[PDB]
């Protein structure tokens, strides 16, 4: 019965991996992609800005 | 400054393949420029040297860069 | 007491679908494809609905859509081509499966081949709307070709043309509308392909031998589950190795370039997978008739059971037809290759002869051969 | 259909082992390649002829479509 | 028609990736020889981070091009350094200016050049590196040039590069056949951007169908060695 | 045996063979992933972005 057992076992274990990654594509796919990561993220500056100044 | 290119077309073209179709090319050169008006061309035969040069070459020009 | 499998509505459904379904013991992998069609469905459907996520119709979008998808799409490009190669890896199941049903007398169920035919057109429709939707230059042409094709019908094929398009031309209505007709098809073809179980069940699968296997039916749960799902990721394998590692392999370098009304491409073919149509039409030097024989390469599936001149149901004990169905698979793959070459010497002669001979094998040499072994085995 | 009521059967018997008393590949190799050897030998000269009859026809008429590419001397 | 070779590729190997300094080096050829008349609409600087550029490298690059922004508060366009998000510059306001600055010829967008041609790079080394004279017998109007490669072998574009036609920064020699394998790296990187994942995953794969397809096999088999040896006899009346 | 202790241990009740399959699915995707990885990085070494960045 483990021989037998082990084979459906790491079957499993493949199987699952498999899986997983399957759907977590799927799931990233809908984050937010690469372009909207670039854009709307960080408008990062510098003190670049003068002193009294509403730039 | 020199090319790989220059020298491993020069070798390539020492092939045999490429020895005919070079006298191949230039009987169409001796007679399309013999022939005063014609519809020839000498397209095909520099496609045969053509093809055999750059088989040899695409075997030999990725080393030397 | 009650065991809720088999007493609970909806699980009793599901039960004499795929657990206690009683199948034959001896049916071979190319029972496989039928669990292979619905899988493909079923993937058609999921990676399609996350491309229309991101995709969109218009015709000033929908190239640059797919170029989003596939390029900044978290796994987008993934999902893009196991579509594209899922729609590849349909076809090769439907083809099998047909075969499989014409070798083995499938056909005799009548209710589920005809459904079966049903489904070939439709899942054929599906699959030609889906492809212009990338609008790439072979999304344009071929929609282009293919439905100026429908202009030689009789008094009606200009207005017809111009009602599906919804303008002079192939242009921004013809895309959107394909894109809600590809959107809702498949779930339609999953309907079809219900009422298709439900007929097929009505008798249970025929099997290599052709005789009725009732004496010896085991139970569908453990052994044809798990056939099935061998088969299911031996065909995962294979579609992963095209998305993996042969992306491109079966389609056309000419649509990454977008779409141009005013430069056509050198070649216009359909997808591989039509080929074998557009070579018979192609034959014929008449536009209607060339329309005509494009559809009945089809429609003459629906005739095989009145073309069944056997005693035998299957093709297991019949040497010459056979030999007769392997002409036939070769001269389908030679109307694949003619329909992926230009017209010119000497593709067309050769296309004449294999649109030919495909009819003559089918309509003649097929129920003529049938009754040759008929007086052989003395019936 | 259903078990229970698909035909009439007498005088059978069958005779079955559990799965953890048996192997799943015994004689792999040594009776799977002969079978497959038989099963090739059975159906060989009915399905192969026809896809080489379609290598000919495919190989002459690719090298013959290219030999009218050529240029013949006129 | 003259068919392209096909060159041993650093990445023609199944699970062969790009070599990514080649990328870098292609980027700039493009960058300094191309993108005067050749668009690039679907690649982007961020693009380049993380495969042939650092982040301050991509940014500093994006930095040495003007790119129009949007209105102003008094409703004006106005020119600001680029950023990683912008797109790579385009060379002609609209396909018009392009074919009036070409001869008539529009050169086409390279993002998909490789993807969008039967040979790909190969096609695409043997364009750069193919041009001849013209063969006895043919005659090319002016502002045409003959490719063998091309069809129609009389094509609109100028050879683009040649010996020493930029400098490379990591020192290579800048010969012709350099600067155009660099280059067709590149464009196969602009057209495939997932090659090296893909390939990863291909890996991957192929481990696990090593895997699991021996492992449902004797799943399957050990479910069906109680049909598969099962005995049968008959014993009529 | 050894595989007679991992049953009578691990397998012979489903929601310890389910467990021992979770933990598994855990450990595996951590050992596969680092091999293939190894692997892909080998075959193409030098190659990569990794490889080449730390001159940049
Ligand atoms: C040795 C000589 C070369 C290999 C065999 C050549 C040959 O013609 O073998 C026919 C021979 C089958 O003859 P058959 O038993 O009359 O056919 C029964 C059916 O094929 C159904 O038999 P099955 O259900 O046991 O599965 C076998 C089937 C499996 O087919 C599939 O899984 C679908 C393949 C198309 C997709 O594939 C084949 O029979 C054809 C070969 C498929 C590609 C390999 O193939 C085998 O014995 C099985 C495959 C062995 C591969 C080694
Ligand atoms: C588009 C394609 C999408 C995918 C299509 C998938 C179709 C179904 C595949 C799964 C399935 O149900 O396979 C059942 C089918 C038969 O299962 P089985 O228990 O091995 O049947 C043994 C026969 O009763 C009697 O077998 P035998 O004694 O004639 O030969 C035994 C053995 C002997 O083979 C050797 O010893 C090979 C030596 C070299 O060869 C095989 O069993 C062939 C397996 C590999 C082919 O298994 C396979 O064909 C496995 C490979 C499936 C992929 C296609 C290969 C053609
Ligand atoms: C395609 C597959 C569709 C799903 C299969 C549908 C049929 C099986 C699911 C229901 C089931 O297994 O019920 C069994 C059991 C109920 O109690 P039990 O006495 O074990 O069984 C009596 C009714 N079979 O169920 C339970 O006891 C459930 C226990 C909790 C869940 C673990
Ligand atoms: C397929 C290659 C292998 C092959 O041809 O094997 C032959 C084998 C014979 O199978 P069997 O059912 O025993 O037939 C009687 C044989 N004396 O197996 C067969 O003949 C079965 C093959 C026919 C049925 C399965 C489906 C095949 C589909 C082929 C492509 C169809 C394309 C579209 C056609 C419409
Ligand atoms: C080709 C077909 C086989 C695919 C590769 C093996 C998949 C896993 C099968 C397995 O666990 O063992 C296969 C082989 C023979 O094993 P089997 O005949 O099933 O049983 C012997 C012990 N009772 O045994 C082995 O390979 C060693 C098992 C330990
Ligand atoms: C369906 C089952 C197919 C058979 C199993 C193949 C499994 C291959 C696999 O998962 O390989 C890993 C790969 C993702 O690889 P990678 O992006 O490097 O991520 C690794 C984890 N960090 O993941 C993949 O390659 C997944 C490919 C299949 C995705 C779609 C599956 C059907 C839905
Ligand atoms: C000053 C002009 C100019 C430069 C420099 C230039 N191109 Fe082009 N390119 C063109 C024009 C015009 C065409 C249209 C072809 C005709 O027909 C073109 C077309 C192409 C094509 C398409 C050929 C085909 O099969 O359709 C490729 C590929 C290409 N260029 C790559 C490059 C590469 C790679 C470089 C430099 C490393 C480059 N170009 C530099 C003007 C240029
Ligand atoms: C939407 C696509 C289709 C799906 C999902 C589908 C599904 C199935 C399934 C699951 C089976 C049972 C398993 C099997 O025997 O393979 C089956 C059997 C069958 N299908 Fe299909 N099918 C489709 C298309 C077709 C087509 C195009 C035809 C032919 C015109 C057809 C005709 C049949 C026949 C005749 C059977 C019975 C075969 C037999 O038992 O011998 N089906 N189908
Ligand atoms: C019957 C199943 C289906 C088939 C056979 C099919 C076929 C196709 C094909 C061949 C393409 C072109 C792929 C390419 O770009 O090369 C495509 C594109 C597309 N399909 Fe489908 N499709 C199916 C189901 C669906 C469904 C159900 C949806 C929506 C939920 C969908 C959404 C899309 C989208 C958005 C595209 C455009 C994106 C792209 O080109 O990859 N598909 N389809």
């Amino acid at each position: 019965k483990g021989f037998s057992y082990l084979i459906t076992a790491t079957t499993t274990v493949g199987v699952a991996y498999a899986a997983k990654n399957a759907v977590s594509q799927f799931v990233s796919s809908m984050s937010a992609s690469a372009d909207v990561l670039a854009m709307s993220k960080i408008e990062i500056k510098l003190s670049d800005i003068p002193e009294g100044k509403n730039m | 400054l020199v090319d790989p290119l220059t020298t491993v077309r020069e070798q390539c073209e020492q092939i045999e393949k490429c020895i005919k179709a070079r006298e191949r090319l230039e009987l169409c050169d001796q007679r399309v420029s013999s022939r005063s008006q014609t519809e020839e061309d000498c397209t095909e035969e520099l496609f045969d040297f053509l093809h055999a040069r750059d088989h040899c070459v695409a075997h030999k020009l990725f080393n030397s860069l | 007491m009650t065991n809720i499998r088999k007493s609970h509505p909806l699980m009793k459904i599901i039960n004499n679908a795929f657990i206690d379904l009683p199948a034959p013991s001896n049916i071979s992998s190319w029972w496989n494809f039928g669990s292979l069609l619905g899988i493909c469905l079923i993937l058609q459907i999921l990676t399609g609905l996350f491309l229309a996520m991101h995709y969109t119709s218009d015709t000033t979008t929908a190239f640059s859509s797919v170029t989003h998808i596939c390029r900044d799409v978290n796994y987008g490009w993934v999902i893009r081509y196991l579509h594209a190669n899922g729609a590849s890896m349909f076809f090769i199941c439907l083809f099998i499966h047909v075969g499989r049903g014409l070798y083995y007398g499938s056909y005799m169920f009548l209710e589920t081949w005809n459904i079966g035919v049903v489904l070939l057109f439709t899942v054929m429709a599906t699959a030609f709307m889906g492809y212009v939707l990338p609008w790439g230059q072979m999304s344009f042409w071929g929609a282009t070709v293919i439905t100026n094709l429908l202009s030689a019908i009789p008094y009606i094929g200009t207005d017809l043309v111009e009602w599906i398009w919804g303008g002079f031309s192939v242009d921004k209505a013809t895309l959107t509308r394909f894109f809600a007709f590809h959107f809702i098809l498949p779930f339609i073809i999953t309907a079809l392909a219900a009422v298709h179980l439900l007929f097929l069940h009505e008798t249970g699968s025929n099997n290599p031998t052709g005789i009725s296997s009732d004496m010896d039916k085991i139970p569908f749960h453990p052994y044809y589950t798990i056939k099935d799902i061998l088969g299911a990721l031996f065909m995962m394998l294979i579609l992963l190795i095209l998305v993996l590692f042969s992306p491109d392999l079966l389609g056309d370098p000419d649509n990454y370039t977008p779409a141009n009304p005013l430069n056509t491409p050198p070649h216009i073919k359909p997808e591989w997978y039509f080929l074998f149509a557009y070579a018979i039409l192609r034959s014929i030097p008449n536009k209607l008739g060339g329309v005509l024989a494009l559809v009945a390469s089809i429609l003459i599936l629906i005739l095989m059971p009145m073309l069944h001149t056997s005693k035998q149901r299957s093709m297991m004990f019949r040497p010459l037809s056979q030999c007769l169905f392997w002409m036939l698979v070769a001269d389908l793959i030679t109307l694949t290759w003619i329909g992926g070459q230009p017209v010119e010497h000497p593709f067309i002669i050769i296309g004449q002869l294999a649109s030919i001979l495909y009819f003559l094998i089918i309509l003649v040499l097929m129920p003529i051969t049938s009754i040759i072994e008929n007086n052989l085995l003395k019936w | 259909r259903e078990f229970g009521h698909l035909t009439r059967m007498r005088h059978v018997i069958t005779y079955s082992l559990s799965p953890f008393e048996q192997r799943a590949f015994p004689h792999y190799f040594t009776k799977g390649i002969p079978n497959v050897l038989r099963r090739t030998r059975a159906c060989i000269l009915r399905v192969a002829p026809p896809f080489v009859v379609f290598y000919l026809v495919y190989t002459w008429g690719t090298q013959e479509f290219e030999k009218s590419k050529r240029k013949n001397p006129a | 028609e003259l068919h392209a070779p096909s060159y041993p590729w650093s990445h023609r190997g199944l699970l062969s990736s790009l070599d990514h300094t080649s990328i870098r080096r292609g980027f700039q050829v493009y960058k300094q020889v191309c993108s005067s008349c050749h668009s690039m609409d679907y690649v982007a600087y961020r693009h380049l981070v993380g495969v042939c550029y650092t982040e301050e490298e991509a940014k500093a690059l994006a930095e040495e091009v003007e790119v129009q922004d949007g209105p102003n508060e008094d409703g004006e366009m106005f020119m600001r350094p680029g950023k990683l998000s912008d797109y790579f510059p385009k060379p002609y306001p609209n396909p018009e200016a392009a074919r009036a600055a070409n001869n008539g010829a529009l050169p086409p967008d390279l993002s998909y050049i490789v993807r969008a041609r039967h040979g790909g790079e190969d096609y695409v080394f043997s364009l750069l590196t193919g041009y001849c004279e013209p063969p006895t017998g043919v005659s090319l109007r002016e502002g045409l040039y003959f490719n063998p490669y091309f069809p129609g072998q009389a094509i609109a574009m100028a050879p683009p590069i040649y010996n020493e036609v930029l400098e490379f920064d990591d020192g290579t020699p800048a010969t012709m056949s350099q600067v155009a394998k660099d280059v067709c790296t590149f464009l196969r990187w602009a057209s495939e951007p997932e090659h090296d994942h893909r390939k990863r995953m291909g890996l991957k794969m192929l481990m696990m169908m090593g895997l699991l397809l021996p492992l449902v096999y004797a799943m399957k088999r050990h479910k069906w060695s109680v049909l598969k040896s099962r005995k049968l006899a008959y014993r009529p009346p | 045996t050894l595989t007679a202790r991992l049953y009578s241990l691990l397998f012979r009740r489903t929601s310890t063979f389910a467990l021992t399959i979770a933990v598994g699915a855990l450990f595996f995707e951590r050992a596969f992933d680092q091999g293939a990885d190894a692997i892909y990085e080998h075959i193409n070494q030098g190659k990569l972005w990794k490889h080449i960045k730390h001159k940049y």
